[PDB]
């Protein structure tokens, strides 16, 4: 399931921001 | 005439931002002021703590950035404009800016705390959220933008990580360091690689219209519990966001699906937000319908969660994050960069 593959994906915690 | 009266609100709204815009309050407290409890987050720069207003007693969250670092990473204008932005907005939704000052090392902006925590943090543990409890959320946004907008500002990092929820559950926006006020058309690269625009992504020149693919994401992130693209590496969500292909969870609603559609289209001028019609697009859109748009400005509307919390200095709702001493050096750092702060 798309579920399981975000929660074993390796972004499930806080994103940082990309800047220039 | 409910259109006029919203007119009438946003004029005097901009009135009495311009008059901050102009003249930026400085420099209206010290570091000795405060006691510093516990770290709520971090960002590349510095830290937000929870601290104690010595001689009122009241709690306040302080973020504190350390100016050679934001130097080091040419951060300067956007770190400007966080607290230039901050400082002059007002908003229900806003989180409201008390104090700001600096000393030789850092900047500081002292900040209401607010307790109930990260969305993030109930979205993860929780899983997702139900359609009514997401339009809650999403109309708070909603007007928020048509806030900020009008004043010509985007705010460029709209993410659950960045949504806080308040003691009567509803929202405040946080973390403004990459809001800017700009007229026409701007270029930086800059967000967070899941909620960026196509045409971030593809160095294009972008405007507001950024804000409202970016809802769309935050919509689909709270009702799905995931967001529409996602991946291991930025490279491939970047992929993912410019292919223009998004596929809904059977469980959606088909009033949301419809909205998605059209907040997360790729071509600008089909946009949602993007149109001659503006934010009327979506506010009477008919996944919004049983919104009462003024009652939650107003917040009468009764929020479907209300985060539990033990008395003020509370951070049950909130992650623990290892602390650091804050030193403060015996000579001025970068002065003539931050002298406006
Ligand atoms: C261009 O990059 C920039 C621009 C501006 C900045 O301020 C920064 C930062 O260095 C920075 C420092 C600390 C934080 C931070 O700790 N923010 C926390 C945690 C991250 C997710 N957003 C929530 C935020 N929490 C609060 O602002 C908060 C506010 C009131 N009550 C509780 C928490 C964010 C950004 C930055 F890295």
């Amino acid at each position: 399931t798309t579920y399981a593959d975000f929660i074993a994906s390796g972004r499930t915690g806080r994103r940082n921001a990309i800047h220039d | 005439s409910e259109q006029e009266s919203v007119k009438e609100f946003l004029a005097k709204a901009k009135e009495d931002f311009l008059k901050k815009w102009e003249n930026p309050a400085q420099n209206t407290a010290h570091l000795d002021q405060f006691e510093r409890i516990k770290t709520l987050g971090t960002g590349s720069f510095g830290r937000v703590m929870l601290v104690k207003h010595m001689e009122t007693g009241n709690h306040y969250a302080m973020k504190i950035l350390d100016k050679q670092k934001v130097v080091k990473l040419k951060q300067i204008e956007h770190t400007l404009n966080e607290k230039r932005i901050l400082q002059a907005v007002n908003f229900p939704f806003l989180v409201k800016l008390e104090f700001s000052f600096k000393d030789n090392s850092n900047l500081y902006m002292v900040m209401e705390y607010v307790p109930g925590g990260e969305m993030f943090s109930h979205l993860r543990r929780i899983g997702r959220f139900s359609e009514p409890h997401a339009r809650f959320y999403a109309a708070q946004i909603v007007l928020t933008f048509e806030y900020l907008h009008s004043l010509d500002l985007i705010y460029r990092d709209l993410k659950p990580e960045n949504l806080l929820i308040d003691q009567q559950g509803y929202i405040q926006v946080t973390d403004f360091g990459f809001a800017k006020r700009v007229k026409g058309r701007t270029w930086t690269l800059c967000g967070t690689p899941e909620y960026l625009a196509p045409e971030i992504i593809l160095s294009k020149g972008y405007n507001k219209a950024v804000d409202w693919w970016a809802l769309g994401v935050l919509i689909y992130e709270m009702a799905a519990g995931y967001p529409p693209f996602f991946a291991d590496q930025p490279i491939q969500i970047y992929e993912k966001i410019v292919s223009g292909k998004v596929r809904f969870p059977s469980h959606f609603s088909s009033d949301l699906k419809d909205l998605l559609r059209n907040l997360l289209q790729v071509d600008l001028t089909k946009r949602f937000g993007n149109l001659k019609n503006g934010v009327n697009d979506i506010k009477n859109h008919k996944w919004f319908a049983t919104t009462d748009w003024i009652a939650i400005y107003q917040r009468k509307v009764e929020a479907p969660f209300i985060p539990k919390f033990k008395g003020p200095g509370d951070t049950s709702n909130f992650d623990d994050y290892e602390e650091e001493e804050i030193r403060v050096s015996i000579n001025e750092k970068c002065g003539k960069e931050f002298s406006e702060f």
